[PDB]
RNA sequence: AGAACUUUGAAGGCCGAAGUGGAGAAGGGUUCCAUGUGAACAGCAGUUGAACAUGGGUCAGUCGGUCCUGAGAGAUGGGCGAGCGCCGUUCCGAAGGGACGGGCGAUGGCCUCCGUUGCCCUCGGCCGAUCGAAAGGGAGUCGGGUUCAGAUCCCCGAAUCCGGAGUGGCGGAGAUGGGCGCCGCGAGGCGUCCAGUGCGGUAACGCGACCGAUCCCGGAGAAGCCGGCGGGAGCCCCGGGGAGAGUUCUCUUUUCUUUGUGAAGGGCAGGGCGCCCUGGAAUGGGUUCGCCCCGAGAGAGGGGCCCGUGCCUUGGAAAGCGUCGCGGUUCCGGCGGCGUCCGGUGAGCUCUCGCUGGCCCUUGAAAAUCCGGGGGAGAGGGUGUAAAUCUCGCGCCGGGCCGUACCCAUAUCCGCAGCAGGUCUCCAAGGUGAACAGCCUCUGGCAUGUUGGAACAAUGUAGGUAAGGGAAGUCGGCAAGCCGGAUCCGUAACUUCGGGAUAAGGAUUGGCUCUAAGGGCUGGCAGCCGACUUAGAACUGGUGCGGACCAGGGGAAUCCGA
RNA sequence: CCUGGGCAGGGCGAAGCCAGAGGAAACUCUGGUGGAGGUCCGUAGCGGUCCUGACGUGCAAAUCGGUCGUCCGACCUGGG
């Protein structure tokens, strides 16, 4: 029911030791084992949310 | 010629009545019951698809049969890695470990030198 | 049901406990040994009816032995 | 039913009328292919592995295999004496030309050895 | 030998709807099954997944590229843009 | 007593494996079986039945429900509502009553050693109680025999799963080695110290076992559809043998029924690997039906792993089957002999497994359960003495409840009925044949479908013909009838260039002899064994050949809808 | 919506691939392989065009016999 693709970033909890998996909208170009950074002083790429 | 016939009240060919035909002793064919095929355990997350090589592949509840021989494998992360995650893995964690020490003591000579 | 190999090994199973039948089947080129010790048939065939007679004469008598026929 | 299985075996009972499908339905052209291109992929790997063709032409005539050329067995068979026999001429008269060249050089060298020895 | 003259991969579809909307689709037919160079592995095993997903044979390296071909111009144009405003006077 | 109909013998037929056959789900509820009657029922009849009366029949750890969630239904917190109640399922909730570890107090048993109670500290997202599949997921029973009615349930025999073990049932791992000083010829001994939570292979990985707590990660469960190809099984085909039977007017080493190994453990074939080592290619090479693969390592050589439903082995020949003979009135899963064998092949049909490809603005399910790995908090005897733990071989006990008969249908269901109506499934043989088409047979069923006898009038209902004309009948070629299969030629107007097209229009088609072509397996070109296909030639039958059945009449146009 | 089951055989021969020939190049021609499709003939299945056939106080308060359209799918169908 969606054209556009999923993407299953999985990350890490910085308050216990567990890994969070999340749904993010998969940007164009973004491939599997890229490092999708996160947060206010992300560096601008395709990819980085911010 | 003899045309066989159910043994349960299974009347539908799901995939759980999934079956053979066999010889009796007693010569007649009788129509002998088959568990559905299990799959090897695969890798982790991330590598080239394919089941690890050593388990016993069965049902998972056939599994509490199976020792602790028959399940993994003797290296380390053996029932979970195809040894070639294994041998990547420590590869990259040696290097980035080493060149994190690198970058380390690089700050640390501009410390001395700054 | 399991195949014993060795003659002592059988020879074992037959002086091991919790077993109540031992039964000797005599056949055209050989003979089979058949113990039913618990809820397992452990058979030792052998083709010599000599061996056969002195594992009759070593068989413990504290056991009852059913010859088939 | 054994005496008309056995007429069918002899080639008889077997006309144009008595024909109800098509030839595709009765032997199909994919099985025909199969069974032709195994048959012919399978003599070049007992020639290759044994003795007969090396390396190289191997390859060409497994492409002239999988196109359709070589009819049968017996062509296929013909066609790789032809090629062998025109190796040999090839290579036989290759050889009697490196023979006389190395000759020459030879004779070449051996008059440079003769002419140090003068001169030295 | 050439069976076909005007119709390509359309031809089986056969005598249906419209010769401009076959010969629009037929590019994009075309696009969406050839195989495209790998930029990873270097190989052309690029399979197509679902539309958004190009999937490469060799290493298994999913990549999130566009509906039909495996790059978009106004994506190749906005990759631009984004290192441009990138490397502009360091954000 | 009574026979067109009940039962048996025989004959002739039908259903003909997509069944008028063998069993199921829903539904019926005793209809299933035996005995007795035939006023009542069955559209006539009965000695018959699904009618009536009497008496029987359904046995489960391993078949299913019960467990799990799916779409969905749902109560509490909360809100609404005059009100029974309604909205909603994580929202606005103080919505975990559990375990590990430590400390303290008390009780009990043989107070040695252990098990609980009460308190404190520490840890611990439920995607939110609960329901929801007799076709989804879901551990583990198969072989022979038994009744008038049961069958994976009952008897015999042979296995497996899941729970339980406190004074911890028996073995085997962990487990027992090295160094030093002395005695003794020596085997060995004395005393001290130290190690020992298993080993091997370079590897992929293997073994009889291999300390593991909160926590984390991962896999299985857990995947669509359709082509191809290959392996295995079952059935079918052919040749030889063994047992029985049919025909013999003449022939036929002829024809027909049968010719066995279950679950489980081990060994070995076979299939597969995107699994490893040596090794570096180009004159590019290896393989498929199709692809595909190769410096991110091809060919080649040597290894490893998975499935092993295939063969052998314990089961297992003592049963089972065929055939011949012998005793018991009977009761006896009687008694004795022989056999239950050798091979070949497949565009053969069905099932299963595996490789690979195509399709997509379709990506083709969750949960319960179970396993592995990372982590080392802790645990244990400390040395001539044995534990902490065992996912190893055994030994002992238990597995509760519910359903289990029969029809599953042109006569046990629904339609007011023994109604040409309707209802979801598995198994499917031989010939002709492309075919699970149509036709005839075998295994298995049946009496022609709620009646029989006599005659063959009109009209009718279905079927087939008819001299000459061929649509002149009729609103209309309505109905009926011509071409129909296959092979070899040859195919128009128009067009979106794909089609139109099996266009149109011709020839052959039977039987019997031949000829040529299409393969495998051994030896360093020679020899043995089978396949049904194609093409060509002669001869012949009253031009007869798709000889039954199977089965496109065609062409030119107009309007409308792609 | 969820969860299951099913669809005999032949015809046309798309993409991709191989071989040969021509050309300076663009590329073209021929012979194969391939099996694509809301594709064609056709069975089971699903519906019901015509005979305005049979029945029409019927088998039936809508059925039957031929002739039928479609049959890999915008397909048919059980249960919740
Ligand atoms: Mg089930
Ligand atoms: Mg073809
Ligand atoms: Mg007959
Ligand atoms: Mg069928
Ligand atoms: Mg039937
Ligand atoms: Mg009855
Ligand atoms: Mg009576
Ligand atoms: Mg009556
Ligand atoms: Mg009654
Ligand atoms: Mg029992
Ligand atoms: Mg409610
Ligand atoms: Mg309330
Ligand atoms: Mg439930
Ligand atoms: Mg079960
Ligand atoms: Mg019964
Ligand atoms: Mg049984
Ligand atoms: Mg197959
Ligand atoms: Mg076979
Ligand atoms: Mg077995
Ligand atoms: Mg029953
Ligand atoms: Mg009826
Ligand atoms: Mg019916
Ligand atoms: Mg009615
Ligand atoms: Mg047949
Ligand atoms: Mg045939
Ligand atoms: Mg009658
Ligand atoms: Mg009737
Ligand atoms: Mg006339
Ligand atoms: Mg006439
Ligand atoms: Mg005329
Ligand atoms: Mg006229
Ligand atoms: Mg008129
Ligand atoms: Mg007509
Ligand atoms: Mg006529
Ligand atoms: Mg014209
Ligand atoms: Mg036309
Ligand atoms: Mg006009
Ligand atoms: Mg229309
Ligand atoms: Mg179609
Ligand atoms: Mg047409
Ligand atoms: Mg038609
Ligand atoms: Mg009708
Ligand atoms: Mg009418
Ligand atoms: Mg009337
Ligand atoms: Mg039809
Ligand atoms: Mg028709
Ligand atoms: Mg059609
Ligand atoms: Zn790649």
């Amino acid at each position: 029911g969606r054209g556009a693709p999923l993407a299953k970033v999985v990350f890490r909890d910085p308050y216990r030791f567990k890994k969070r998996t999340e749904l993010f909208i998969a940007a164009e170009g973004i491939h599997t084992g890229q490092f999708v950074y996160c947060g206010k002083k992300a560096q601008l790429n395709i990819g980085n949310v911010l | 010629v003899q045309r066989l016939t159910y043994r349960r009240r299974l009347s539908y060919n799901t995939a759980s009545n999934k079956t053979r035909l066999s010889r009796t002793p007693g010569n007649r064919i009788v129509y002998l019951y088959t568990k559905k095929v299990g799959k090897a355990p695969k890798s982790a997350c991330g590598v080239c698809p394919g089941r690890l090589r050593g388990v016993r592949a069965v049902r998972p509840k056939v599994l509490m049969r199976l020792s602790k021989t028959k399940k993994h494998v003797s290296r380390a992360y053996g029932g979970s890695m195809c040894a070639k995650c294994v041998r990547d893995r420590i590869k990259r964690a040696f290097l980035i470990e080493e060149q994190k020490i690198v970058v380390k003591v690089l700050k640390a000579q501009a410390q001395s030198q700054k | 049901p399991r195949k014993i190999e060795e003659i002592k090994d059988f020879l074992l199973t037959a002086r091991r406990k919790d077993a109540k039948s031992v039964k000797i089947k005599k056949n055209k080129d050989n003979v089979k040994f058949k113990v039913r010790c618990s809820r397992y048939l452990y058979t030792l065939v052998i083709t010599d009816k000599e061996k056969a007679e002195k594992l009759k004469q070593s068989l413990p008598p504290g056991l009852a032995v059913k010859e088939l026929k | 039913c054994r005496k008309n299985t056995l007429a069918r075996r002899k080639g008889r009972h077997m006309g144009i009328g008595k024909r109800k499908g098509t030839a595709n339905a009765r032997m199909p052209e994919k099985v025909t292919w199969m069974r032709r291109m195994r048959i012919l992929r399978r003599l070049l790997r007992r020639y290759r592995e044994s003795k007969k063709i090396d390396r190289h032409m191997y390859h060409s005539l497994y492409l002239k295999v999988k196109g359709n050329v070589f009819k049968n067995k017996r062509i296929l068979m013909e066609h790789i004496h032809k090629l062998k026999a025109d190796k040999a001429r090839k290579k036989l008269l290759a050889d009697q030309a490196e023979a006389r060249r190395s000759k020459t050089k030879e004779a070449r060298k051996r008059r440079e050895e003769r002419l140090q020895a003068k001169k030295e | 030998a050439k069976r076909t003259k005007k119709v390509g991969i359309v031809g089986k579809y056969g005598t249906r709807y419209g010769a401009s909307l076959r010969k629009m689709v037929k590019k994009i037919e075309i696009s969406q099954h050839a195989k495209y160079t790998c930029s990873f592995c270097g190989k052309t095993k690029m399979k197509r997944r679902a539309v958004g997903i190009w999937h490469c044979g060799s290493c298994m390296k999913t990549v999130a590229g566009g509906a039909w071909t495996y790059n978009t111009t106004s994506a190749v144009t906005v990759k631009s843009a984004i290192r441009r405003l990138k490397e502009l006077k360091d954000q």
